[PDB]
């Protein structure tokens, strides 16, 4: 309207928190490889 | 991280049911009235 524009500013505010989880790690898993493949049985050990 | 070991079994668990008879088995197979491949016997044996 001539040289200026409507614009919605601000009259009043607050501050309002966010949460945000970020995974940096995670369970560190191991297997036995040999137990897990044959338990206790020596016949399996062999063979594997 | 060494190989799993399982803790050695320290005594035997052995059940069965007691005072039951014999099979008798030998006492059937060696009936002398032997049927044919057409009229082949069966017979069940449990408990013995
Ligand atoms: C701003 O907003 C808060 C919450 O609605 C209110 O308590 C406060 O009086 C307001 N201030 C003004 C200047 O409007």
């Amino acid at each position: 309207v001539g040289g200026l524009y409507e614009i919605k500013i601000p009259t009043n505010f607050t501050i309002v928190g966010q949460e945000e989880f970020i995974q940096t790690n995670s369970p560190k898993v191991t297997i036995d490889c040999s137990l897990f493949v044959c338990s206790n049985y020596a016949a399996c050990h062999d063979l594997l | 991280d060494l190989s799993g070991f399982t803790v050695k079994p320290v005594a035997t668990v052995h059940r069965r049911i007691p005072d039951l008879p014999d099979c008798d088995i030998d006492k059937w197979l060696n009936n002398f009235n032997v049927p044919s491949p057409l009229n082949w016997e069966r017979k069940i044996f449990s408990n013995c």
